[PDB]
């Protein structure tokens, strides 16, 4: 209302995992979004484990949303969906079976799935690493950026939990100024 | 929706998680028959390479499209489509398709189709291999090319999934070189056919999990249409009890009322 | 069953605990059984237990046929406290072997073909079997 | 008791083997020994056409019975379920795949 | 159903039998007939029959389509008397048949999948054809 807003997040836990049962039927007829999250996600490593694919939202429109944030997170989708597919391929028939096109949506997926990770401020008291607070700006510009392969060449492994893009960038260039000393100090030897 | 109708589909579940037990065992015996026999051919070719020494750039590049078609033929295709459009040109080298959509993946690159066939040719390995040799004979003695190689859409594990390919040329003298041209083509055909069968094995696996996940959900759905009508039974045979004693509840609901 | 199940059982669970000093500092332990048919968990009373206790050992019948003893199934098991409920000399001790148990059982029910992948490959097949 | 022992010997027909209907769990929940026939062995001949592998005694352990009866018994059953395992291999695959 | 609805069937079907000559010196035979609906058996009135009569001759839809006339299920159908219902000569005569037809259907239900069978085999599919 005008004097202000009230927003709900609600928890919901169906015994027997039964999402037609009609408590679920009639709690979905209110939500105008749902985070689900994934064992298998949290199994492979990826925390927070919330499913970007299974999950929706009501705000993903052209009412409410501007058209780029629409046009990123369809791209996003979509490619995550073809990477699971050319992985599913991969596993069975191996990696040097695609074409150029197939690899760079591999990778780019990959890149995607890793970037989606992130520490938590209220969760680094027994982790050590602080935690972040990414906006949305900042989100969307990364998201885009990775997108269009621009970092397809620094390793996968960079991405994994980390706020703003710019870190990767930061961390690959650090690490390759050390490992370009190292190779300069073992040529001296 | 009864249970014999899902202890039947069950119990049809069952069976073909067990016969793909089955077909594993086969197909591993058909792979160690196919490389023992493989063994044997390598040490007859080169015996044959040995003898014909003894007795001693335009290519025809030949593409064979997959068996079906399906995620993993349609990915393989696209990457074969990648590869002749990098190592092939139009002017200089000359394609021969077998089956429809190398045939199609040619004739949009309009490379230049020497001839067509059928790819049943290629189940049976002697007609398909007299009929190669006698078109390279024809095309080595008008000198129309040199260099002899074979395209195949199929994964191969040797090349960490790259598909399969050899160049056999260059490596009664007609009748030795003929004999060997066979005994490479046989070659050839023979690892087409162990990565096939490797690639098998690990489709029946993912067969049984398919089945184990069918399973699954016939279970669910048959556990919730089971809960849903025996409630509703147990509810609807309440109902005439209760509409039966409506009479003692006005009365006491009355005289609750009136009371002290 | 009557409208009311769930409150029964609940209301009767959740006077065990933890106690504070001022309170009567001490505990009770609650180890609920209960029967399942053919193992269907998702039955109506099993899943109002579950959704009450704070994990559940599950007794599987394919264990106990094949001759192990005890048939516990570990990867339908659960144990919310995790290692709060466990010394620090057992936590350390214990650290990562649910984890080594899946992967063991994921390697043994898909070993495929006969070429393998290094010596990890044994030193799977070797803790996996030991701790099994 | 002390006067003597009275053993029970109880025949029950499970409708459509279904072992979930409600007067079969009542009825295991004080059985000390199960014997479970099938009409497919019957159907072979084999009489008394019971099933080794699906039934199961209590008094199948150590408090009861010997080591060697112990030792018998496991072995005849493993045995029993390897063979009917290799079956169906030799009527798929020919009993020369063994 | 009310009650009774077991009583009122079993005190029918009761009433046949064979009697000794101080009571008559007849016999009765009934022959009640029982529908279901998509094969389930599992109905109250058809297990209350089930369990009252001395035998079961089961008629199957899959065999009706198949073109087996009349479509009888050998092998879910029972006779508790057995060859005490027949003539010695029928006795002999049919020995062994339920035997060789439950051989045949078991090696024809598998002939879809199998490549190899012995001769016996060839032997067991020519004589379940001629009992057909």
């Amino acid at each position: 209302t005008k004097d202000g807003d009230i927003t709900s997040i609600q928890a919901m836990y169906i015994p027997a995992d039964d999402f037609t049962d009609p408590a679920a039927v009639a709690a979905f007829a209110h939500f105008d979004s749902t985070i689900i999250l994934s064992r298998q996600l949290a199994a492979e490593g990826v925390y927070p484990a919330i499913d970007p694919l299974e999950s929706n939202s009501k705000m993903l429109s052209i009412k409410y949303t501007s058209r780029e944030h629409l046009d990123i997170a369809k791209k996003t989708v979509q490619t995550l969906e073809k990477t699971k597919t050319l992985e599913d391929i991969i596993n069975i028939l191996g990696f040097d079976a695609l074409s150029e096109d197939d690899k760079k949506v591999v990778e780019v997926g990959r890149r995607l799935k890793w970037f989606l990770t992130q520490p938590f401020v209220v969760a680094e008291k027994f982790s050590g690493v602080p935690g972040k607070f990414v906006r949305l700006k900042d989100s969307l510009k990364g998201i885009k950026t990775i997108l269009d392969g621009d970092l397809n060449h620094i390793p996968v492994s960079y991405f994994s939990f980390v706020g703003v893009v710019e870190e990767i960038i930061e961390k690959f260039n650090l690490d390759a100024k050390k490992e370009a000393l190292k190779n300069e100090l073992e040529q001296n030897q | 929706m009864k249970r014999k109708d899902v202890e039947e589909k069950k119990q049809n579940l069952d069976f073909y998680h067990n016969y793909i037990d089955i077909s594993k065992i086969k197909v591993l015996q058909k792979l160690n028959e196919e490389i023992a026999s493989l063994n044997m051919l390598k040490l007859q070719k080169g015996e044959s390479h040995y003898l014909l020494n003894r007795i001693i750039r335009k290519e025809l590049y030949i593409l064979i499209d997959p068996k079906k078609l399906d995620l993993f033929s349609e990915a393989l295709l696209r990457k074969l489509s990648q590869t002749v459009k990098e190592r092939i040109r139009p002017d200089k080298d000359f394609v021969i398709t077998v089956g429809t959509n190398v045939d199609n993946i040619a004739r949009q690159l309009n490379l230049n189709i020497i001839d067509h066939y059928d790819l049943d040719l290629f189940n049976q390995i002697d007609d398909f291999a007299n009929r190669i040799g006698e078109l390279v004979d024809v095309g080595l003695n008008n000198k129309i090319f040199n260099y002899v190689s074979l395209l195949i859409a199929q994964s191969s594990t040797k090349n960490n999934g790259g598909l399969v390919q050899e160049r056999i040329v260059p490596f009664f003298y007609e009748q030795f070189v003929k004999s060997v041209f066979k005994q490479e083509l046989f070659e050839f055909k023979s690892i087409s056919v162990i990565e096939e069968l490797k690639i098998e094995l690990q489709l029946l696996d993912e067969k049984k999990k398919r089945l184990e996940e069918q399973k699954k959900e016939l279970i669910l759905k048959w556990n919730r249409a089971r809960k849903e009508e025996a409630t509703l039974q147990s509810t609807l045979l309440f109902s005439a009890f209760k509409v039966k004693n409506q009479k003692s509840t006005r009365d006491e609901i009355l005289r609750l009322s009136k009371g002290k | 069953y009557p409208g009311d199940i769930f409150y029964v059982h609940s209301s009767l669970l959740e006077r065990g605990g933890k106690y504070g000093p001022e309170f009567g500092g001490g505990s009770i332990t609650i180890l609920p059984i209960a029967q399942t048919l053919a193992g269907d968990i998702s039955g109506y009373i099993p899943t109002n237990l579950i959704s009450i206790t704070d994990g559940q050992i599950y007794t599987s019948a394919k264990l106990f046929n094949e001759g192990t003893r005890p048939a516990i199934d570990v990867n339908l098991s659960v144990s919310r406290l995790g290692s709060a409920a466990q010394s620090k000399f057992m936590a350390f001790a214990s650290s990562g072997l649910k984890k080594i148990y899946t992967e063991y059982k994921y390697l043994k029910r898909l070993s495929s073909f006969s070429s393998k992948i290094s010596n990890r490959d044994l030193e799977t097949l070797q803790k996996g079997k030991a701790f099994e």
